[PDB]
């Protein structure tokens, strides 16, 4: 076809430049998105202690389909 | 020559309609008498107490069945390991009520197909052949083993071998799940990767010569007129069907080599299938599927179910109801 | 006693280091033979010296 | 445990740098 | 390009993949997953 | 570089180690590093398991497989397979391990370093796969080392402390083997014992007078053949029976082993002799005969009459006749009733299970036995979840049996297939079809059509 | 556990006994070093 | 080449690295998005309010029981659109209610549509015949069946397969229990293609690679073949012969050989879908009903059947009440089918 | 049942026997190329 062969690219100085930068800084963003609890809360995903209530005995199941939301919305508050 | 210089060329002839060979005299009284057995059984066997609890299952048409809910029943679990021929018995009737023909019918048809291993190894020889089609072939019948002779030895007993009809093969699968949990045993997916994996490449390939034939025949014919056994050309365009694979994915991914793609294709369903049955012969001794039940714990100490548990809860309703007269003690422990 | 021990051990143990290094990269170089040839065989000497060392003095560590 | 990591750090390495060392070297690789 | 080997490139990035993958099995036994 | 390439050798590099079939001092050098990576194992592996040893814990509640091993020898051990000393243990993982750096040395350097051949440099350690009497002499030189092995065994067991002893009278213990087994009716009448329940073949063999015995006889047997292969060719019946190369020796060795490696896997799966239940954990049947007794005991002790509490199917809830008419344990593991072990023999007479021994002589420490042994069966999952299938995670168990077997069957199956590879390999590169075929000598060309 | 004296050397043993495994890595690092010729 | 559609129709067809087409502004944002979305819900997305489950490594699962969930029961067969009337445009409450689910069976239905029209589209520039596209309506058959046909005819998407590696394994013993799936002569077929497909793909492999011609000096047969050259690789005439002589038959038609690899596996994908429209009633092959009728009236009548369905009452028992929870079933201890004993 | 056994054993053997003499009488040789 065309483009450069990923061979020379991967071999280059100026790939391995870019890329020693790149790459650690996005594995780093990965990291703070989870050490700073902000994936918890883009995804609505429970930490440890989220779950259930203190005494609660049961799972805040979504059982109600227009205002599920809502229902997720109350089943959150009471934590 | 002499008589027996005569006998060793026919058994050994290569002109034979169907090669006989050495294995092959092993081979055919052993798989006539599994396949003779079996039919018989199959048709006629009275029930066999299978659980050695007095519990006798009906196997054959005659009994009850169709070619469904039909089998030979494995041996009475009174018997375990021991060998029950036909001699060791004070009467056929006690041999069938005993689930005899099993024993023969799984020790005659391993040998034979054992047999039937080496022979192709031997014709290939005869014929000036590379010798690995029995190796490809070692693979289902390593599974074949895995589940008529590894599994009830680990286990202590032929009845825990695989039952030879449609829904007893069922049955085996299902109680398997409950002690096993062979689901969740990388061995076993490697297994469906490598059947699955087999179809796909099978469809693919099948469907890349296919779609490369080069035109023979009229619009009319078969294509398959347009290829003439023997001929020393090839029928399609191999490099017309690369050039469509490694566009469809990219060219690294395309084979133009024929034979490191009939490798593959050799290889890849043959190693599957070989750890399929390394994973019996291995969950043979009981080392089992991961088991992540009970895993996720919340911060105060709650289970919170991952469907590792689900799977859980299915493989105990199978646990508590199958062979419901046989345990009398709390732990099934083989 | 203890101490002494546990350098014996240690250099036992910077020593295979070394070897393990050195005596693959030394025969299958083409050039530096000569001083190679000669290290090797000292390096050996040193290293089984060493193993009958740490071998006595456990006895007095343990 | 850094010490194990440490451990299997020089361990890890010396196969390679050995490698290294005789393509470094033009060695009988 | 040509600069680095890539035999090294493959070392190195071979070795990466190990560690981050040994990582997720030490993770199998501690913290959350850890069944404790 | 001199044929380390395709073009030269004709062998891929995934092939790479056929490139060493006619090099006998690199092969040499193969041969010798490879055997310091096996004692390599066997010495770090030692240390490793000492060192995470807490010795008033089971071996086989720990992840051992080695320890075991050494423990069986006597080392380390006293009654009941209380662990008394772990420097034996140490000693073993120690000498090993150096051990390994030495041959590690010799092989390297013959691979690396010394002569590609050896046939131009010497004639007692040069050799042509294809010269008969080289290879029967070199295989002899090995059967003596063999001999001299099992006579080591022998050594042990009779001159330096004995074997550990699960049948010891009075409770397991290490004991010195005076009287072994010579009588060749007993040594060779097991090789023809049945493979089948309840017989066993030579996995039945169930005293240390046998086991002694028996190495004395293929000590001997081996030094023997030993020294008939080194003065010896291999007769014409030989010459005419087998393909004489290289690939063709290495194929009947990968056949032998991988039977090795199956005969191994029943053996550790079913023997408490030699892989004593203390160290390696009970067996699948004996867990099961164990769990039948506690239950037994427990429900006994409750007032119940074991003999004559009939079970839901009409067979006896606990005891119930074999096939031919002997007492054994009720419910699933009647299968298991050729099981025998020190924990449960003091209970069986003439007639297999007594009864009246049952209801008065049960001892604690045989309660104490089966509800371990129960609790210890050889069931865990493949990340040591220990139990059914069904269980919660809690307990961190996979018997060291399970791991010893089913490593094994994998390991066997795989040689054998590597011999079906290398005889059918062999078979073909002797006959010279191995690359393929002759395009203008097609074989089936000239037979005549089948119909 | 190894000896009191030995304890210092307890996390190196820990790591030895994976070395076998890496001496099959080596081949490969070795076969790509000569571009698997 | 001419006005606008005609340059896009070049720049689309450029033979590069990966080809586009335009089959690939179909094909790869679905497949992308798809692939995209099972990542990112097995990475980081719970199944707590739809399941009462965890299901992403965030939570602790690992690669076998991660899963992007099915959406509560109560969802029926919504759409589930992010912008729908259920999570109203908000991203979290959207993840939160299985959003991830129907995004990803959607999207994925129209990447396999794309990638199936990728197949259509290349070989007609390659200038081959199509067997490639159409052997894929298997694939197609069977995903249409099974995660949209079958939760489509359930009571809602909650009964589909969720993607998951243990997720998947809860579907197979589902099938088990509720519907003695494995009884049915559909999947049957279905397996006897799938495990045909696999026995043909290595006999074929092996047959070819044992009947090779020398065709080069090396050991290593692999660099004896040039894609250009005229001649058979292997012996046709020697692979029939000892075919025919093993097993009795042999191909003798390398046109049919080829064609039947296609057949085997593609018919039974196309079966097995058959059988799981059939599933999405409950028009099961469930029962023999003259096998009930003497085990009814005969209490000593037992076979294979009777037995695999006590497993199933023990599977649909212990399994419902978790697998199940918006049927909130309580199922006391004493209403469980059990054995002795266990 | 006696009778049955030997009548078995015999059929067996014979069978084993000649897979035995059969392999060892110049099985290498019988093969189409060189002998
Ligand atoms: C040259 C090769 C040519 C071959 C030609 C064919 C010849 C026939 C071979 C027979 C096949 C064996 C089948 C039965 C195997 C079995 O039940 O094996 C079990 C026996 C062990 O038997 C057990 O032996 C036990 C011995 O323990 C007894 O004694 C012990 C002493 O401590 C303990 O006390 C213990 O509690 C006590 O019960 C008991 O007797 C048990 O009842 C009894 O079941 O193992 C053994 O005999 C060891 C040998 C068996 C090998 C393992 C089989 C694997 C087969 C290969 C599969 C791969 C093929 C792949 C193809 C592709
Ligand atoms: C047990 C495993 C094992 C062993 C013992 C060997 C041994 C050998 N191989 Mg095979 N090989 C193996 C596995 C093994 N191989 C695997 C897994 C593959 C596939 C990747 C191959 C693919 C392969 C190919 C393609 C070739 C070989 C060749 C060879 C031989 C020559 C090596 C050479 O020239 O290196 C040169 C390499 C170096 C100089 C780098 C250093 C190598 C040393 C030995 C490393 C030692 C490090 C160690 C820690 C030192 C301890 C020291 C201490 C005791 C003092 C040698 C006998 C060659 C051949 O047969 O030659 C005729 C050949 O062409 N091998
Ligand atoms: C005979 C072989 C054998 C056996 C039976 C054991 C058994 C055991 N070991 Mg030892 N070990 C071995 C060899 C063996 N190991 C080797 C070669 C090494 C060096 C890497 C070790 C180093 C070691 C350590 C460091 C530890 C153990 C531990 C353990 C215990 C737990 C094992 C476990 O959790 O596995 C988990 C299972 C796996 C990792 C899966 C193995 C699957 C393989 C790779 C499948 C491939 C099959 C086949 C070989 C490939 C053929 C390919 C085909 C295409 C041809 C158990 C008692 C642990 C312990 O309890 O010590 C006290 C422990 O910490 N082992
Ligand atoms: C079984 C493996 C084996 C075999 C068949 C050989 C054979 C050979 N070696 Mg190699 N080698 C080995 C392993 C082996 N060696 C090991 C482990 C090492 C490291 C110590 C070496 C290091 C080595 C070097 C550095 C050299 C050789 C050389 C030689 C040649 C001459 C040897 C001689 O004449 O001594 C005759 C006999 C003696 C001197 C007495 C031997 C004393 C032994 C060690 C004690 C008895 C051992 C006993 C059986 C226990 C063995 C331990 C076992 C349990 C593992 C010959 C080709 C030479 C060479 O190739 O020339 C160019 C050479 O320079 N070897
Ligand atoms: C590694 C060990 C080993 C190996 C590889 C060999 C290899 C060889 N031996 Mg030597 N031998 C050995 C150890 C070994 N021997 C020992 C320890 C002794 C002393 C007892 C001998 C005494 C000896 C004699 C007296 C003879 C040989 C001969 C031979 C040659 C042909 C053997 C043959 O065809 O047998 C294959 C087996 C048969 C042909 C017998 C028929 C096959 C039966 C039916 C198989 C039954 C086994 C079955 C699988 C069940 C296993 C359990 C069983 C006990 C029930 C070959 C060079 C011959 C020769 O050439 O001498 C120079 C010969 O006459 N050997
Ligand atoms: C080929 C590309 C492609 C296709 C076929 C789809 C298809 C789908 N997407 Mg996906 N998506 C894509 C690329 C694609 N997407 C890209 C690149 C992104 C990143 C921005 C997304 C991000 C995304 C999200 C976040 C969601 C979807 C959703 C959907 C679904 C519903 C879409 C819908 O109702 O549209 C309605 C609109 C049309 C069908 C366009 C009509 C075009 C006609 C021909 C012209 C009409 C124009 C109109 C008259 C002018 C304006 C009107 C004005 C007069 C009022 C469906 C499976 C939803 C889903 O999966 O829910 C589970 C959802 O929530 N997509
Ligand atoms: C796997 C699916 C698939 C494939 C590979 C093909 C392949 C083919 N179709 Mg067939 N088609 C299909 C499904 C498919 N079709 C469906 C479901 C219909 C509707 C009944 C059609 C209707 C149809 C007609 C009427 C014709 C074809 C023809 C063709 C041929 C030329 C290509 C073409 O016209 O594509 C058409 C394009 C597509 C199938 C892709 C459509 C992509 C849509 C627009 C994305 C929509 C996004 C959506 C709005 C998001 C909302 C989701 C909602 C749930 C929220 C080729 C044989 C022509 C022919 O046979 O030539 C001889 C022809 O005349 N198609
Ligand atoms: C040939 C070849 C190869 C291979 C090789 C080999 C196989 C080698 C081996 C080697 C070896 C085999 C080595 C070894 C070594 C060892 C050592 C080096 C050791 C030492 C030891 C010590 C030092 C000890 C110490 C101690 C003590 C004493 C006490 C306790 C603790 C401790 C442990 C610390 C390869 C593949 C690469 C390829 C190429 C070619
Ligand atoms: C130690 C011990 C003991 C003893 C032992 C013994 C005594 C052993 C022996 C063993 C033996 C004594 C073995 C043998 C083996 C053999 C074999 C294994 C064989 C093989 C063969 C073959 C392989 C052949 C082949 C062929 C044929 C068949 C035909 C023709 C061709 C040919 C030649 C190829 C006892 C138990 C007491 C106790 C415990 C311990
Ligand atoms: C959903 C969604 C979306 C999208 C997103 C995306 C598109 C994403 C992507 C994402 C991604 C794209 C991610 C990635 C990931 C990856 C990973 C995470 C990987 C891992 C890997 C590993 C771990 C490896 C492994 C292995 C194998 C596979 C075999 C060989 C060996 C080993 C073991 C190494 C949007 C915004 C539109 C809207 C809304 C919704
Ligand atoms: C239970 C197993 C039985 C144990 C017996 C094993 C011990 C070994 C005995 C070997 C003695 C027989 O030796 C072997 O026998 C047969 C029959 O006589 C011979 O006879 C054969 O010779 C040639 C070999 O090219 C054949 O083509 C010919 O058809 C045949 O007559 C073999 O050439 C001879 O090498
Ligand atoms: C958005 C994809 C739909 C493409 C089909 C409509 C083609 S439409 C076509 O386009 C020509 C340029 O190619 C114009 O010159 C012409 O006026 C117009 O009729
Ligand atoms: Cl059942
Ligand atoms: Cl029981
Ligand atoms: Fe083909
Ligand atoms: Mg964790
Ligand atoms: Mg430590």
């Amino acid at each position: 076809t065309g483009e450069r062969p990923f061979s020379d690219i991967i071999t280059s100085v100026r790939y391995w430049v870019i890329h020693s930068i790149t790459i650690p800084a996005l594995f780093i963003a990965g990291w703070l998105f989870v050490s700073t609890g902000l994936a918890y809360d883009v995804f609505g995903t429970p930490r440890p202690d989220s779950y259930y209530a203190q005494e609660q005995r049961s799972i805040p199941l979504v059982t109600d389909r227009f205002e599920a939301k809502q229902q997720v919305e109350t089943f959150l508050e009471q934590l | 020559a002499n008589l027996w210089e005569r006998f060793c060329n026919w058994v050994t002839s290569t002109d034979n309609r169907l090669y006989v060979g050495w294995f092959g005299v092993i081979m055919i009284p052993t798989l006539l008498a599994a396949t003779i057995c079996f039919v018989i059984a199959f048709i006629a066997a009275p029930p066999v107490d299978i659980d050695g609890i007095r519990e006798p299952v009906s196997g054959s048409l005659l009994y009850g069945n169709n070619i469904i809910t039909g089998a030979v029943v494995p041996s009475s679990n009174a018997i375990g390991l021991h060998f029950y021929p036909i001699w060791e018995a004070a009467s056929l009737d006690e041999w069938l009520y005993n689930g005899g023909p099993y024993q023969l019918i799984i020790f005659h048809f391993l040998l034979g197909a054992s047999c039937y291993m080496g022979r192709q190894w031997e014709l290939s020889y005869r014929l000036g052949m590379r010798p690995w089609i029995c190796v490809a072939y070692s693979a289902p019948l390593a599974s074949a083993f895995a589940v008529f002779l590894i599994y009830p030895i680990g286990q202590g007993s032929f009845s825990d071998g695989m039952p030879l009809g449609i829904s007893g093969t069922f049955n085996f699968m299902i109680v398997f799940q409950a002690e096993h949990n062979i689901l969740m045993h990388p061995f076993h997916q490697l297994g469906v990767a490598g059947v699955f994996g087999g179809a796909l490449f099978c469809a693919m390939h099948g469907s890349l010569v296919t779609s490369s034939l080069i035109r023979e025949t009229t619009e009319t014919e078969s294509a398959n007129y347009g290829y003439k056994f023997g001929q020393e050309e090839e029928t399609y365009n191999i490099v017309a069907a690369h050039g469509y694979f490694g566009r469809l994915i990219f060219q690294y991914a395309s084979f133009n080599n024929s034979r490191s793609l009939h490798f593959f294709l050799a290889a890849w369903p043959v190693v599957g299938v070989w750890f399929t049955a390394l994973g019996i012969s291995t969950m043979a001794f009981n080392l089992n599927g991961f088991n992540f039940n009970h895993s996720v714990i919340d911060a105060k100490g709650n289970v919170i179910n991952t469907w590792a548990d689900i799977i859980n809860r299915a493989n105990l309703g199978m646990e508590v109801m199958h062979e419901r007269n046989a345990h009398n003690f709390p732990l099934d422990l083989a | 006693m203890t101490i002494l021990f546990q350098l014996a051990l240690a250099a036992l143990v910077i020593l295979s280091f070394v070897m393990v290094i050195g005596v693959p990269v030394a025969y299958a170089s083409p050039q530096d033979w000569d001083r190679s040839k000669q290290l090797i065989f000292l390096g050996s000497g040193l290293w089984i010296a060493l193993v009958l060392v740490v071998g006595v003095l456990n006895f007095f560590v343990v | 445990v850094i010490a194990q990591l440490t451990m299997i750090a020089m361990i890890g390495i010396a196969g390679p740098m050995i490698i290294f060392l005789l393509a470094v070297r033009r060695g009988n690789l | 390009g040509g600069r680095i080997p890539l035999w090294i490139v493959a070392t190195v990035a071979g070795m990466g993949v190990i560690v981050i993958v040994g990582l997720f099995f030490y993770g199998a036994y501690a913290g959350l997953g850890s069944s404790l | 570089a001199t044929n380390r390439d395709q073009e030269s050798s004709g062998f891929a590099w995934w092939a790479g180690n056929a490139r060493l079939i006619n090099l006998s001092g690199k092969l040499l050098g193969a041969h010798v590093a490879h055997a310091g990576l096996i004692v390599f194992w066997a010495g770090a592996m030692t240390l490793f398991e000492l060192a995470h040893f807490i010795p008033e814990k089971p071996m086989y509640e720990q992840g051992l497989i080695l320890i075991p091993h050494i423990a069986t020898l006597g080392w380390g051990v006293g009654p009941g397979g209380e662990v008394v000393d772990t420097f034996p243990f140490f000693v073993v993982g120690v000498v090993h391990l150096i051990s390994s750096a030495v041959l590690g040395f010799g092989g390297v350097y013959h691979a690396i370093r010394g002569p590609e051949t050896l046939e131009e440099y010497s004639s007692f350690f040069g050799y042509d796969w294809k010269d008969k009497n080289k290879m029967t002499t070199i295989l002899g030189f090995h059967l003596i080392v063999l001999g001299i092995g099992a006579l080591l065994l022998v050594a042990k067991a009779m001159f330096f402390g004995g074997l550990y002893d699960t049948w010891a009278p009075g409770g397991g213990d290490v004991r010195v083997i005076t009287n072994p087994t010579l009588d060749p009716r007993v040594i060779f009448g097991y090789l023809l014992k049945s493979p089948f329940g309840g017989e066993g073949w030579i996995v039945s063999v169930n005293n240390l007078e046998d086991v002694v015995g028996g190495h004395i006889w293929i000590g001997l047997i081996c030094i023997a053949g030993g020294i008939w292969h080194i003065l010896t060719t291999p007769f014409g019946w030989a010459r005419r029976a087998f393909i004489w190369s290289g690939e063709a020796y290495l194929s009947y060795s990968l056949g032998a082993l991988s039977m090795m490696g199956f005969i191994a896997t029943c053996f550790v799966w079913f023997n408490n002799t030699v892989y004593p239940s203390e160290f390696y954990g009970p067996t699948g049947p004996e867990a099961s005969q164990a769990q039948a007794m506690t239950f037994l005991i427990r429900d006994q002790k409750l007032g119940a009459n074991v003999g004559s509490a009939q079970g839901p199917t009409g067979l006896g809830k606990y005891l119930m006749r074999s096939p031919t008419g002997e007492i054994i344990f009720g419910g699933e593991t009647m299968r298991f009733w050729d099981f025998r072990g020190p924990w449960l023999e003091p209970l069986r007479g003439p007639n297999g299970l007594d009864l009246n021994k049952i209801k008065n002589d049960i001892q604690p420490w045989q309660e104490r036995r089966a509800a371990e042994y129960m609790t210890h069966a050889p069931l865990g999952s493949l990340n040591s979840v220990g139990g059914v299938a069904t269980e919660i995670n809690s307990v961190n168990f996979v018997s060291p049996r399970s791991w010893l077997a089913t490593s094994h069957f994998v390991l066997a199956f795989f040689f054998l297939v590597g011999h079906l590879w290398h005889a059918g390999r062999a078979r073909a590169a002797a006959a010279g079809f191995e690359k393929g075929i002759d395009r203008e000598s097609e074989p089936v060309l000239s037979m005549p059509s089948l119909d | 556990k190894l000896p009191e004296a030995y304890a210092i050397f307890d996390p190196l043993v820990d790591v030895l006994p994976v070395i076998p495994v890496l001496f099959l890595a080596l081949a490969f690092v070795w076969q790509a070093a000569v571009g698997f010729r | 080449e001419r006005g606008w559609f005609d340059i896009l129709d070049d720049w689309l067809k450029r033979d590069r690295f990966v080809f586009v087409g335009w089959s690939g502004i179909l094909l790869f944002p679905c497949a992308y998005l798809a692939l995209g979305g099972w990542l990112t819900g097995t990475t980081f997305v719970t199944s707590w309010y739809t399941h009462g489950l965890a299901s992403s490594y965030l939570e602790g699962c690992n690669f076998l029981t991660v899963a992007v969930s099915t959406p509560a029961n109560s969802m029926g067969h919504s759409l589930l659109l992010l912008w729908g009337p259920e999570a109203q445009g908000d991203f979290t409450r959207w993840c939160q209610l299985g959003g991830l689910w129907t995004f990803i069976a959607l999207h994925g239905a129209f990447g396999l549509i794309g990638f199936m029209l990728r197949q259509f589209e290349i070989a007609r520039l390659v200038g081959v015949r199509p067997y490639n596209a159409i052997a894929f309506s298997a694939p197609i058959a069977v995903f249409v069946s099974v995660f949209l046909i079958y939760p489509l005819g359930q009571s809602s998407w909650f009964f589909a397969p969720s993607f998951g590696v243990a997720a998947i394994f809860r579907f197979l013993l589902f099938f088990q229990g509720f519907h003695n799936w494995t009884l049915n002569p559909f999947h049957m077929m279905g397996v006897a293609g799938v495990l045909g497909g696999a026995l043909l793909c290595a006999i074929h492999g092996a047959t070819v690679e044992n009947t090779l011609f020398q065709d080069g000096e090396g050991a290593s047969t692999f660099r004896a073949f040039n894609p250009t050259q005229a001649e058979e690789t292997y012996s046709m005439v020697t692979a029939n012969r000892f075919w025919s002589q093993i097993f009795g038959i042999a191909f003798s038609n390398k046109r049919w050989l080829h064609f039947f690899m296609l057949f085997v596996p593609v018919t039974g994908l196309w079966m097995s879908a058959i059988g799981v429209v059939g599933l999405a009633l409950n028009l099961r092959s469930y029962d023999f009903i003259s096998q009930e009728i003497r085990a009814a009236e005969d209490p000593e009548f037992e076979t294979f059947y009777t037995k695999n369905l006590l497993l199933n009452e023990g599977i649909r028992a212990w399994m419902a009440p978790q697998d199940q929870p918006h049927e909130n079933f309580v199922f006391p201890e004493e209403v469980l089918p059990r054995g002795n004993a266990l | 049942m006696e009778t049955l056994k030997i009548t078995v054993y015999i059929v067996v053997t014979f069978f084993v026997l000649l897979f035995v003499f059969g392999f060892l009488s110049g099985d290498p040789a019988r093969n189409p190329k060189r002998k």
